[PDB]
């Protein structure tokens, strides 16, 4: 909108428009080489992590239903 | 890709690795627990075996 | 006409390839038997990655990575869900990228994460009910928030997905129907997971209410005058499809619940429909070994067909994400089917 004001003048308002490109670029460029790398791997990480921990949490679960289960083997042991 | 979408995946990428590592600390101490009292009652088998 | 003309070179002497898995070889070998069955066959639903389960008790899932299943992987896997049970339902989870539900006509519903690198489909959890339970049938809400399983009578469980599948609440369907004796026949998500579309036996239809986690029954209409055999939605969200085993098909429209369009050229029953992505054209499969392919705007038939008495329950489903369509074959066998230079109507 700064184009069509009376008082300005074009070069000024280009320059600006160039900065104002260039700081896109720059945010864009900043926010998606953070987010690929060290996200990617923590992310990973700690997926593989949860799901040998909750591998282990089903396991002992498997383990108190074989000792319920042993409970009835004794019970028809009788 | 967009900047603001940039933003919303990385933001979403970080709460995400938040949560899971919350969910995975709390699956490892009920795993703990658990296995520490399987082995309490499995000593007596293996000592008996 | 365009949509006419892209049926019909979809099918042409080429653009259309055999699906080659366990039953295909099989019938190669001993005809160059009984057929078991196709139970479900559930896409996921970012259009990569497909996955079904025979009578025999094997559940095949493909990683779609060609048009022809050439560079496709397939992780073959043996009985799972028990040696004696069979799988009858898969729900392929939104959420994430692996996860499956899985069920086989008992109180246990299995989560496996399929995995690619290996064959190995590890089982990750089983959630379990009430001894007698025998749930038959398991959905997800089509952001990943909810969970349903329901039995051929007398329960409805939902479960939250996010806070680690608690159960959220369940319902009696002695409740729902107030009928006699009243088999809940097929189940259906909205467009965003807010409402649950059922279909009883007697003819009625019931809509719930599943905001905040607690079912409640919204209204009940008189659909149709023979048991409903599958419910299907619009993709746009502004009708849904019904479709009966008295021989109609009806499309209802959302913002006002009243029949807005009646297919009539049928005169037989309906084994199963489904509508293409961008909510165009409507494949119905009817009882007498034939395939319809009409146009949902005008409701005038387009393109038919006959299945000759080759596999004679057969199955329809289209791509979440392309205009192409899987659709069984001569002997149980699956049939694919593409143009191989269209990837969506409007390219074409």
């Amino acid at each position: 909108e700064q184009y069509c004001a009376p008082d300005t003048d074009i070069r000024g308002v280009d320059a600006q428009i160039k900065n104002y490109l260039d700081q896109i670029k720059m945010a864009r460029a900043k926010f998606g080489l953070e987010n690929k790398y060290s996200l990617k791997e923590r992310l990973s990480t700690l997926t593989k992590e949860l799901n040998h921990w909750r591998k282990e949490w089903d396991d002992i679960e498997m383990l108190m239903f074989g000792d319920d289960a042993h409970s009835m083997k004794k019970m028809i042991q009788k | 890709k967009g900047p603001k979408e940039l933003e919303s995946i990385n933001a979403s990428m970080k709460s995400d690795i938040e949560n899971v590592r919350q969910e995975v600390s709390s699956y490892k101490e009920k795993w703990l627990r658990d296995a520490e009292i399987f082995g309490k009652i499995t000593s007596i088998f293996k000592e008996e075996l | 006409s365009v949509t006419s003309k892209y049926l019909q070179s979809t099918f042409s002497k080429g653009n259309t390839s055999h699906i080659e898995d366990k039953r295909f070889i099989h019938v190669s070998s001993r005809s160059h038997i009984t057929p078991n069955e196709i139970l479900s066959l559930k896409f996921h639903v970012s259009g990569s990655s497909m996955a079904y389960s025979r009578m025999d008790g094997s559940l095949t899932v493909w990683f779609i990575k060609d048009a022809s299943f050439d560079k496709s992987v397939e992780v073959y896997i043996p009985d799972c869900c028990g040696s004696d049970k069979l799988a009858t339902d898969l729900s392929w989870n939104p959420t994430s990228l692996n996860q499956i539900a899985v069920v086989s006509n008992s109180s246990e519903i299995s989560l496996l994460l399929i995995n690619e690198k290996s064959l190995t489909a590890s089982k990750l959890r089983t959630l379990s009910l009430g001894s007698k339970t025998k749930v038959n049938t398991c959905l997800y809400d089509p952001l990943g928030n909810w969970l349903l399983a329901a039995t051929k009578s007398e329960k409805i469980y939902l479960f939250d997905v996010k806070k680690d599948h608690s159960s959220v609440c369940s319902l009696n369907i002695s409740d729902i129907s107030q009928e006699d004796n009243d088999v809940v026949y097929s189940l259906a998500w909205s467009n965003g997971g807010s409402h649950i579309f059922i279909g009883f036996k007697s003819g009625y239809l019931a809509i719930l209410k599943a905001k905040h986690g607690i079912l409640e029954v919204c209204t009940k209409i008189k659909a149709h005058t023979g048991p409903i055999t599958e419910i299907k939605m619009d993709p746009w969200g502004r009708n849904f499809i019904t479709g009966s085993i008295d021989g109609n098909c009806y499309v209802w429209n959302m913002k006002s619940l009243c029949c807005e369009l009646i297919i009539n050229d049928l005169n037989s029953a309906v084994t199963t429909l489904d509508v293409c992505h961008l909510g165009k054209i409507l494949g119905i499969c009817t009882e007498d070994e034939m395939v319809y392919f009409y146009d949902l705007n005008s409701g005038n038939l387009l393109h038919s067909k006959s299945l000759a008495n080759y596999k004679t329950d057969p199955v329809l489903k289209f791509y979440p994400d392309k205009s192409w369509y899987i659709m069984s074959g001569k002997n149980d066998t699956l049939s694919n089917h593409f143009v191989k230079n269209e990837k969506n109507l409007i390219t074409y």
